[PDB]
């Protein structure tokens, strides 16, 4: 490699400018890199990985500096319902003096930007009640960067340098993170939650000048030594509490009340502390479990080898299977992304009813931008788990390694996977769209009462079976003498009662048609998203019309329009084409759950329950009605607060439809106009003296479906941004 | 009286509903005179909505808060006119077209080019076969059970 | 100084960052060896 | 640049090589089918990749195979 | 007279009058640009002061205080910031380009086919004369449409 | 040989073959003066190694730049007059 | 060894007022694909740089852009008008590689003389994995 990419000596040699784009594009595939080992493969994920950590840290260390030095959190403390976040200041030049004046809130001698990212209310539910605590969170969270980067620089060099025999102990690392990483470091966020929030919450601050001498709980230790550990949940803050002052506090720290803090509407610090502890036991417990170096604990290997069905119905069993995952970095990193986009969509769907900070259910935008924003990542995050699968089905599944286990008996069967999942995608849309449909046109029709409304019972069943007493079930928790009732009636149940029933919060929602239609259009796009993923990592090896794919790689553009024709042939483009769909299945969740609670809020439950069941209600009373601040921000007189929000709004039209331009105009007809633009350049006088030193070309068909996909998806997510942002934030219900 | 849901035959919202819409089509009636055809189709029309929510009201559907009739599919036997029996309904047609188009295409699989039957339609074979989806699901089940239903790999 | 460091880092960052990277990084690029 | 590679899954039909615009392939002698030729792919370095011989392969799936790979100013067919 | 350039006519290009012609080649071929054989010091110097009065204009008079009493010392003031970013640009363009000590890259024949010189500017040290002339002129001709606007504003127009 | 009847391909000079043409590129002498030619040589070889220019322009400028950006005041740039202004109360009170 | 290449002379080119799709800087530093041909009669022929060209009674000589212009060009004329046609490549250096039949015979008529590469003796479906040659340079397909 002798040019730019050092890692890729045919980019190197591509007298083209391709190969600025694939120096980018490949530069964190290490595994197609030129010239390297699985060591060195390893080492730079290694080192990347503390490169990642450097960054989040440093992330969060801006966010601390920022709301300590341009912020108002101490004004927030005091009157949080009532004084607005500050994100940080903004000094832009080209602000006119309107500008300055409107984006003056929060009390600020200067313009800013409120913070609809909650970090105030979580770091206040922490502690942190000073700019002094954010100064030094942050200057620890800068020393913390500065060590993941020498220790990501350090594990490089060849001293201190681990093997593959090391990243490959799959047990130790596993019992490790488990007990440590998990166990250890929930069980630290409860001595936090005991020692300091807690407190801060019960008045008096804990700092580390006097955390030592402050009792956590008047008995110290004794109560949990002596295992009267019914010691910890004797004064749980009796419903009087406010939080940050002492009156109506208790001394409690570990409790099981459920339910919500009733000045706040979140959850009790001390069932977070009881939680983190239990789960923390649970985690501590369960990385004592593989083998180690001390001669007892489990082989996953034989734990694989030993889960074989007899009756071979899944065949071999998982046989071979530890080997072709523990060599296989992207069934690591599948499986990893798996799992983390399901908890990201639980982090969201968890955070919207069972609020755990101070005065964020309250406040309305930053209990929308989270679930939004963990939605769609969830939603990438899983786009990215199948799509490292199918990287995985080419690259590093070695099939006589594996022969007719779990995986490649999987792997038959691709052809009936594919058909069913077809088969739930097309009958969801069919149906659902017919429903929805009909409404339409009954209403266009002026017959509202001749639409197809089916009442979600199963959903209300579960409700009922919760405590929700709005439809009238009577079963396992609404039923008195349910034996679920009477298990955990003295714990939890009363708290959790009197929030379930009462209809301000935002757990278990009181749903209805709209709702199961709506939930069944989600159902659609899980479906469709998993179809096309799926089907891209099956026949990522090869099917019918390429059966030779796993040679061509992963990523490659077609293969060409013999056999018919083969655009978008590759697994990438499942991916991709899973991506669009992922992005419209996001945008009905988030739609849905902006409109439902934009309407809870308001108070006019009744206009979703009413106009979710026809989809001109979602372009009238959620999208035209929702939108008419945030067009408004800045009129031909005079402009708001909101300004900002449409020029992203229309910003983000900007490139969606930019994107269209990638993907709809294909490479050819550049290429040809840029070949008329180099004929014009070297023959156009004074610019023949300057001679490009990349030959320009048009872009790849794969790089420029990745460019408007890009395009696509920034434009989604910037102008959704935009108008949740704008239509929460120029009303706040 | 399920899932919160009063009926509709004892619904108020309901019969707001009804009211509203006699409204809005009256309105539309004090512009021509009462016995040309203008007129005469809004009364028939009007009756035709009198009708639509009586007889909505009478089969005992769910009217929600708003109004509207909510469809339990559930599989409460007071509701099975909702789902179930049309469901029996569309899935023995539904499996009419299926096992008649399926007999068909085994019947033109012996054919020397078999795809110009899927083109030009042999409406003979067709029509004796088109009667051949009443007893779907006997003959289905029977083919399942002989073999027939599901082909083998070979 | 606090409310001047804008007026030192920001002009620093996006026009000298990108001057120093983007200079170095086409150095980078027409290079041989 | 492109590595064209021809599968013993021939029949010798000269399609190939008669559709390629660019001289890469060319027909050599065999003892592996009833016409007793097959293509070979000598000039690979004037491989574009427009797949034009794998557009008239008439085989099973394919014999003659074209493989993306480094991309060079004579396999992207710039004048300039 | 459309002939091709040269008469060459599978080089893509043609003598029209616009391109090959007595006064508009004339004038492409006496202009600070294609000046070759003398030293691109002065050929930069030339360029830049014409670009910094060039500059100068849509900067005072368009811009963002074009109405105020700070307009032109402004305006003049962007014109030198983007003298120095084109000469910046122009500078990594001579590093990128050519590296330090190879010949011309300029074609050393002309139209009438005579072996000329290669136009020393596509050197390393020629396009480094010629970026050092660009700023030094560039700077001067910002300077000097600043004391223009200053002491002669009556004969131009304000608006 | 290039100047025969529609002989476009002169193995030997390549050079009238493949278009190498200095199109414009006259060689004729300096027409400037040659003091004003020797004034600026001394004044613009500090600005000869190219390296050192650009270290120079980048250093130099973004000094210069947050030079202006920081000791210019709010009276040619508004986002450091700041607000000037009272503050408005947001929608539902502050929140 | 037993065709040797042609060493095109200073042959007269094809009657053309000229066009824009012709050489760029590419042949300035890299090579331009000379092709030669041999006519009957003065007619008249499409150029693959768009436009008509008059081609001469006799020998041409046509320097377009590529190598795959002179081959649709050698296409065109072979089908159309049935004449012999072989081309070469001329570098900027100088040396010129002769490259259409590169046998005397064009490369569909399967006359010994030249060695098989490209070759793999299989079927398509038994080449291995990639997992079977990962962190090698073979990628798939030459084993
Ligand atoms: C107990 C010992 C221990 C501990 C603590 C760690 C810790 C870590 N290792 Mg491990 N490691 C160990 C032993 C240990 N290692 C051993 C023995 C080996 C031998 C093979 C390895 C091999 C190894 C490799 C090969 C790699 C690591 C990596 C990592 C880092 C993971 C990335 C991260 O920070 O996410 C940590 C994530 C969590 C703590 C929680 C995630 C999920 C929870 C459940 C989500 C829900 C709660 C959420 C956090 C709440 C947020 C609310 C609000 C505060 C925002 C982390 C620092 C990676 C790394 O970064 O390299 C440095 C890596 O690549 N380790
Ligand atoms: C890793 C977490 C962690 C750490 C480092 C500490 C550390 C400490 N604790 Mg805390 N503590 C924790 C978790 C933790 N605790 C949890 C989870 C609980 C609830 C079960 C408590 C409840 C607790 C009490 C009640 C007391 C301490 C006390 C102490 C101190 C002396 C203990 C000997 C020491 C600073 C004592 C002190 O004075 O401080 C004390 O009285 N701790
Ligand atoms: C833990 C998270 C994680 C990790 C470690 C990786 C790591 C990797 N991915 Mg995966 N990926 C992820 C998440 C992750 N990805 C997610 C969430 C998605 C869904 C969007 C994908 C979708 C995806 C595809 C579709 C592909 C990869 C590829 C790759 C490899 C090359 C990436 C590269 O250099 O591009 C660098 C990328 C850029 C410089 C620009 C990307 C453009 C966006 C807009 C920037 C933000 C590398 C092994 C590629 C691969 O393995 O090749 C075979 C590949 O084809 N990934
Ligand atoms: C509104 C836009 C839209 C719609 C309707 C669809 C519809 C569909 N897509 Mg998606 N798709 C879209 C945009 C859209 N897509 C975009 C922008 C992309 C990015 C490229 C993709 C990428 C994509 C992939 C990659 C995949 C799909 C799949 C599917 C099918 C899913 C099965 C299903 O729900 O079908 C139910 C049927 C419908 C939704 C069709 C609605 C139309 C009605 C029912 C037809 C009847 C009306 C009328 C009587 C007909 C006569 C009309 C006229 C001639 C008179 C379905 C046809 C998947 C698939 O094929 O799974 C089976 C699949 O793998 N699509
Ligand atoms: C003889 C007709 C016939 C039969 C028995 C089947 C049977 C099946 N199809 Mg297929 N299919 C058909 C026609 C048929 N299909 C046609 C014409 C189309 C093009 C629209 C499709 C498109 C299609 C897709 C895209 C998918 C299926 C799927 C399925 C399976 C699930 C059933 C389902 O959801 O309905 C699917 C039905 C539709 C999408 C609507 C089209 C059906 C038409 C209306 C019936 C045509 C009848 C024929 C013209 C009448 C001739 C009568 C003769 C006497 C002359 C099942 C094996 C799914 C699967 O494999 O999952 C297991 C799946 O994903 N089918
Ligand atoms: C990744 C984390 C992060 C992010 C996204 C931001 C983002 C921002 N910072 Mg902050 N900053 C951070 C970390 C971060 N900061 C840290 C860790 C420090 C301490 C070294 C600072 C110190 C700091 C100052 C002193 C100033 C900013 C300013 C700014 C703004 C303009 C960019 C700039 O010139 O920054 C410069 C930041 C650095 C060089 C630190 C990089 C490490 C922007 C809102 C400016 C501002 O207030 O604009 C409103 C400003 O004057 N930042
Ligand atoms: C804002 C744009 C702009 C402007 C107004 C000028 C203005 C000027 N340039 Mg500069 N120049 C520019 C951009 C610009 N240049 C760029 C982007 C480059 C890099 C290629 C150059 C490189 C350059 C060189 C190397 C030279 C000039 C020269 C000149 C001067 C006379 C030659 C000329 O432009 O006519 C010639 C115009 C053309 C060749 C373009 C012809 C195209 C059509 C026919 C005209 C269409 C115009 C119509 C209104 C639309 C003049 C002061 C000369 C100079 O400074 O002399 C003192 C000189 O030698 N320019
Ligand atoms: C947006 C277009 C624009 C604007 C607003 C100006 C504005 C101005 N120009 Mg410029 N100018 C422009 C384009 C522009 N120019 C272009 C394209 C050319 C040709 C390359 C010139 C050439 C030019 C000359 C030659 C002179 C001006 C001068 C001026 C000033 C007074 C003119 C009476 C004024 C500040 C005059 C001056 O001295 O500025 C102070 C002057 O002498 N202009
Ligand atoms: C492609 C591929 C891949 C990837 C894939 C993916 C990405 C997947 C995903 C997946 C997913 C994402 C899944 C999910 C699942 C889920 C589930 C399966 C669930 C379950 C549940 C349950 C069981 C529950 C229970 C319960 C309840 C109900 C509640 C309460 C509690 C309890 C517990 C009782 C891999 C790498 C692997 C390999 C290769 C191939
Ligand atoms: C009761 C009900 C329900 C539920 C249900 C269920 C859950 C079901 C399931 C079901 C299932 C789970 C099924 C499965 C199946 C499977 C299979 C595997 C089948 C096969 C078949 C076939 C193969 C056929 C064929 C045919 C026919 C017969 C028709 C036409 C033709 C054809 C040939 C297509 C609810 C509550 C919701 C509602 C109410 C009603
Ligand atoms: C518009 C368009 C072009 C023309 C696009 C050109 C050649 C490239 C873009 C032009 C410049 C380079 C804009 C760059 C914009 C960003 C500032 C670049 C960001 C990259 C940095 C972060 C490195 C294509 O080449 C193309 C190719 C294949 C399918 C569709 C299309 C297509 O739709």
């Amino acid at each position: 490699a002798l040019r730019f990419p050092r890692f890729s000596q045919g980019l190197a040699q591509d007298p083209t400018t391709r190969r600025i784009w694939f120096g980018i594009a490949t530069a964190h595939d290490f595994e197609s890199h030129d010239d390297i080992t699985e060591e060195r493969l390893y080492q730079n994920i290694f080192a990347s990985h503390f490169g990642q950590l450097a960054i989040i840290f440093l992330w969060t260390s801006g966010n601390l500096f920022h709301v300590a030095w341009q912020g108002n959190f101490e004004t927030w403390v005091q009157d949080p319902l009532h004084v607005r976040p500050i994100a940080h200041a903004i000094w832009d030049p080209h602000f006119g003096q309107p500008a300055v004046e409107a984006f003056t809130r929060g009390g600020a001698l200067g313009p800013v930007n409120i913070a609809y990212s909650g970090v105030y209310q979580w770091w206040y539910t922490i502690g942190l009640r000073t700019n002094e605590d954010l100064y030094t969170g942050a200057l620890f969270l800068l020393f913390l960067s500065a060590l993941s980067l020498i220790g990501g620089w350090l594990h490089l060099q060849p001293k201190w340098k681990p093997r593959v025999s090391w990243f490959k102990n799959a047990e130790s690392r596993l019992n490790h993170h488990l007990s440590g990483l998990f166990g250890v470091s929930s069980l630290a966020w409860t001595g936090h939650l005991v020692h300091v929030a807690i407190p801060a919450s019960r008045g008096e601050y804990v700092r580390w000048n006097n955390f030592l001498n402050v009792l956590p709980h008047p008995q110290g230790l004794g109560p949990l030594f002596t295992g009267q550990w019914n010691l910890y949940a004797q004064n749980p803050d009796s419903s009087s509490h406010l939080f940050g002052t002492s009156q109506g506090s208790g001394t409690a720290i570990l409790t099981l009340l459920g339910g919500f803090h009733p000045q706040t509407q979140s959850l009790w610090l001390t069932d977070m502390a009881h939680h983190h502890l239990a789960i923390a036991i649970l985690f501590l417990i369960a990385g004592h479990m593989y083998r180690t170096n001390f001669g007892i604990g489990h082989s996953i290997k034989d734990l694989l080898e030993a889960h074989i069905p007899p009756g071979g119905r899944l065949g071999r069993g998982h046989k071979g299977l530890y080997d072709t995952i523990n060599n296989s970095i992207h069934f690591q990193l599948g499986l990893a992304l798996a799992s983390l986009g399901v908890i990201t969509s639980l982090v969201a769907q968890h955070m919207y009813s069972l609020p755990a900070y101070a005065f964020i259910a309250q406040d309305f935008t930053t209990q929308a931008a989270l679930y939004t924003h963990h939605q769609y990542i969830a939603g990438f995050i899983m786009t990215g788990a199948f799509a490292h699968g199918a990287i995985f089905f080419i690259r590093d599944y070695n099939p006589e390694q594996n022969e007719d286990n779990v995986l490649a008996r999987m792997l038959d069967h691709k052809e009936a996977i594919i058909s069913h999942l077809s088969w739930a995608s097309l009958f969801l849309g069919f149906h659902t769209l017919g429903l929805y449909v009909h409404n339409d046109v009954m209403l266009a029709f002026g017959t509202p009462e001749k639409q197809i409304l089916i009442e979600p019972i199963f959903a209300q069943w579960i409700q009922s079976a919760h405590g929700k007493t709005s439809y009238g079930f009577d079963v396992l928790l609404s039923s008195t003498s349910g034996p679920a009732f009477n298990a955990g009636r003295s714990i939890w149940l009363p708290g959790w009662l009197n929030a379930i029933n009462e209809n301000s919060n935002s757990l278990f929602l009181t749903i209805g048609p709209g709702d199961f239609l709506v939930h069944h259009a989600i159902a659609l796009g899980l479906h469709t998203t998993t179809l096309i993923l799926v089907k891209g990592a099956l026949d990522a090896r090869g099917s019918k019309l390429m059966p030779d794919k796993k040679d061509f790689g992963y990523s490659f553009p077609c293969d060409g329009p013999g056999r018919g024709g083969t655009c978008d042939i590759s697994a990438w483009d499942a991916f991709y084409l899973a991506v669009f769909w992922m992005l419209n299945t996001i945008g009905w969740v988030t739609f849905y759950w902006h409109w439902k609670h934009i309407t809870l809020w308001q108070g006019n439950v009744s206009q979703f329950n009413e106009s979710s069941t026809y989809l001109m209600g979602w372009l009238r009373d959620y999208l035209w009605l929702n939108s008419s601040q945030l067009i408004n921000g800045y009129n031909p007189f005079g402009m708001n607060s909101l300004s900002v929000w449409a020029w992203m709004f229309l910003f983000g039209h900007l490139v969606w439809a930019t994107g269209f331009m990638f993907l709809i105009s294909w490479r050819g007809y550049w290429q040809e106009l840029i070949e008329t633009l180099a004929w014009a350049h070297e023959r156009t006088p004074l610019a023949n003296l300057i001679r490009w030193k990349d030959k320009p070309v048009a872009l790849s068909i794969v790089q420029a479906r990745l460019v408007g996909l890009a395009h696509f998806s920034v434009g989604y997510i910037f102008t959704y941004a935009a108008f949740l942002i704008a239509s929460t934030s120029g009303k706040f219900g | 009286d399920i899932s919160g849901l009063t009926p509709c035959k004892d619904s108020k919202q309901f019969a707001k509903r009804e009211k509203q819409q006699i409204k809005k089509l009256e309105s539309s009636l004090k512009l021509y005179a009462p016995e040309s055809a203008p007129a005469l189709a809004l009364n028939a029309q009007i009756e035709k909505t009198k009708r639509r929510f009586d007889n909505y009201g009478k089969y005992g559907l769910l009217c929600g808060s708003d109004g509207l009739p909510h469809l339990i599919v559930n599989g409460d036997q007071r509701h099975w006119g909702e789902f179930i029996t049309p469901g029996i309904l569309f899935l023995y047609i539904a499996g009419w077209i299926g096992w008649v188009g399926r007999s068909y295409l085994i019947a033109i699989s012996g054919e020397k080019k078999p795809a110009m039957k899927e083109i030009i339609i042999d409406v003979p074979l067709a029509s004796r076969i088109i009667f051949r989806g009443f007893i779907w699901p006997v003959a289905a089940y029977r083919e399942f059970l002989n073999g027939d239903l599901i082909a083998k790999d070979v | 100084t606090f409310n001047n460091l804008p007026s030192i880092f920001v002009p620093l960052v996006g026009l000298v960052f990108p001057a120093i990277a983007m200079a170095s990084l086409f150095l980078h690029i027409q290079k041989n060896k | 640049s492109h590595s064209v590679k021809i599968y013993d899954t021939c029949i010798g039909c000269t399609q190939c090589v008669r559709a390629c615009p660019t001289d890469v392939l060319e027909m050599i002698p065999w003892d592996g089918c009833k016409a007793k030729q097959i293509a070979s792919a000598p000039r690979t370095e004037d491989c574009v990749g427009c797949k034009r011989c794998e557009s008239a392969c008439p085989t099973d799936f394919l014999s003659v195979r074209v493989y993306l790979w480094h991309e060079t100013t004579r396999s992207m067919g710039l004048a300039y | 007279v459309v002939q091709p350039i040269n008469g060459d006519p599978f080089i893509g290009s043609l003598e029209t009058p616009v391109t090959s012609s007595p006064l508009i080649a004339w004038y492409l071929s006496n202009l600070p640009g294609y000046r070759t054989a003398v030293n691109p010091l002065l050929r930069g110097v030339e360029v830049g002061l014409a670009h910094g009065f060039f500059l100068v204009g849509p900067f005072v008079k368009a811009g963002p205080l074009r109405n105020t009493a700070y307009a032109g010392s402004a305006g003049s003031l962007a014109a030198a910031g983007l003298v120095v970013i084109l000469s910046m640009c122009l500078t990594i363009y001579g590093i990128s380009s050519f590296k330090e000590g190879e010949p011309s890259i300029a074609p050393s024949l002309t139209l009438t086919g005579r072996k000329k010189q290669p136009d020393q500017l596509q050197t390393a040290d020629g396009w480094a004369k010629f970026t050092g002339g660009f700023f030094f002129g560039g700077i001067s001709g910002v300077t000097w449409a600043y004391f223009l606007l200053y002491v002669l504003d009556l004969p131009y127009f304000v608006k | 040989k290039y100047g025969d009847k529609s002989v476009y391909f002169d193995l030997e000079d390549l050079g009238n073959t493949t278009g190498q043409w200095d199109v414009y590129g006259s060689d004729a002498p300096s027409p400037y003066n040659p003091l004003q030619s020797k004034f600026f040589e001394t004044f613009a070889a500090p600005f000869t190694k190219r390296g050192l220019l650009l270290k120079f322009l980048i250093l130099g400028g973004g000094s210069l730049l947050t030079y202006v950006s920081a000791n210019s005041t709010g009276d040619v740039l508004p986002i450091k007059r700041g607000p000037q202004e009272p503050p408005k109360l947001g929608p539902r009170g502050k929140l | 060894g037993f065709t040797p290449p042609q060493l095109d002379p200073n042959t007269p080119s094809p009657i053309f007022a000229g066009s824009t799709g012709g050489l760029l800087r590419k042949a300035q530093v890299e090579e331009f694909y000379v092709i030669t041909w041999n006519s009957p009669k003065e007619q008249i022929f499409e150029m693959p740089t768009g436009g008509a060209a008059i081609m001469r009674e006799g020998p041409n000589l046509l320097k377009l852009a590529r190598k795959e212009q002179c081959l649709a060009l050698g296409t065109r004329l072979r089908s159309k008008y049935k004449i012999t046609y072989q081309f070469y490549r001329v570098f900027p250096n100088g040396e010129v590689q002769y490259l259409h039949p590169k046998d005397g015979v064009y490369p569909e008529k399967a006359n010994p003389g030249r060695e098989g590469v490209g070759l793999n003796m299989r079927s398509i479906g038994k080449n291995v994995s990639p997992i079977e040659v990962k962190f090698t340079g073979k990628q798939s397909y030459d084993l």
